[PDB]
């Protein structure tokens, strides 16, 4: 089977250069007619395509991220790869890439499952380099316990969702 | 007629 | 210039065995010498998204005989008949007569039984959950890596 894998880097600073990864498995991107997009979904809105790279290092571009946007691969390893430049929370999504074969009509026949990305609100680097180490360390020692009652709702929310479908059964 | 690009 | 993609409904609850219909309006015709290129695709959480329909009406292989495509020129509809509880997912509309290729803006298809259906809902569960507990661990990854980052620093 053909298969397509995108990694990132989780989360990213504002400003800073996202660089995406596909990492493809059952076919090869050097082989005639063969090609691989980038698309996102941003948070709260529809999917959007990036770019297109084909078999030939023929590149297409989203005319309205094109100054913004760089797309290359490596076919000796079996990876595509996205640059995306200067990042702001409009670029926090869930980015996929999706192969297209030669044919008559034009569709993405295998996609990947998507890798999110989440670019950061607040947290300026000299402000952050003023505190003091205890204060660093008391903020975030603080953070674990906040991040655990909210994964806890969520446990318990779809632990309610599961005993009716499992009283069923 | 394969489409080998974008349709064009 | 760009063709928009306009689908509705963006929420569908419907009953197990109902009909449901997805619609697909583009802002230019999407045909090209003979053929029509609008795909719809279907996905589940955390899953990669999948094929349904190619070419307007072409189904892909592997595809239920639920399903079918229809439609021309601007206008195209997703047709699911009778709604069974796989068919449970989000779907898309997608157009490849033109760069940039466009996208609907999606259908959530939600239920308002077989022991199987019963343990396919309950698996489903699970990547709806892992996927809101990552925006949540991201979040606070967002807060702490600046930190951790200043005490390696000192």
């Amino acid at each position: 089977q053909v298969t397509l894998k995108e990694s990132g880097p989780g989360i990213l600073q504002p400003s800073q250069t996202l660089s995406l990864t596909c990492s493809f498995s059952g076919f090869s991107l050097s082989t005639s007619g063969m090609g691989v997009s980038w698309i996102r979904q941003p948070s709260g809105k529809g999917l959007e395509w990036l770019a297109h790279i084909f078999w030939d290092d023929d590149k297409r571009y989203n005319p309205s991220l094109k100054s913004r946007l760089t797309i290359s691969k490596d076919t000796s390893r079996n990876k595509v790869f996205l640059k995306i430049t200067s990042v702001d929370t409009a670029d926090t999504a869930t980015y996929y890439c999706a192969r297209r074969v030669v044919a008559t009509d034009w569709y993405f026949d295998v996609w990947g499952a998507g890798t999110t990305v989440t670019v950061c609100s607040g947290s300026d680097y000299e402000f952050l380099k003023s505190w003091t180490v205890e204060d660093l360390q008391k903020r975030l020692l603080a953070l674990d316990p906040m991040m655990e009652q909210e994964i806890e709702e969520i446990r318990q929310k779809y632990q309610s969702k599961r005993q009716p479908i499992l009283d069923a059964i | 007629m394969p489409i080998w690009k974008f349709p064009d | 210039r760009d063709i928009v993609l306009t689908q509705s409904p963006a929420s569908l609850a419907v009953s197990l065995g109902q009909r449901a219909t997805i619609s697909c309006r583009a802002s230019e015709s999407v045909e090209y010498y003979g053929t029509t290129l609008m795909q719809w695709y279907q996905q589940k959480p955390g899953q990669p998204p999948k094929l349904l329909i190619y070419a307007a009406s072409k189904v892909e292989s592997g595809v239920p005989a639920r399903f079918s495509g229809s439609g021309s020129g601007t206008d195209f509809s997703l047709n699911i008949h009778p709604v069974e509880e796989d068919d449970v997912a989000m779907y898309f509309c997608q157009q490849s007569r033109k760069v940039p290729l466009t996208f609907g803006a999606g259908t959530k298809l939600e239920l308002k039984w077989t022991v199987e259906d019963l343990q396919k809902r309950l698996l489903a569960l699970d990547p709806m959950m892992e996927q809101e507990i990552e925006e949540i661990r991201q979040k606070y990854q967002c807060k702490r890596q600046p930190i951790l980052d200043a005490i390696e620093a000192k």
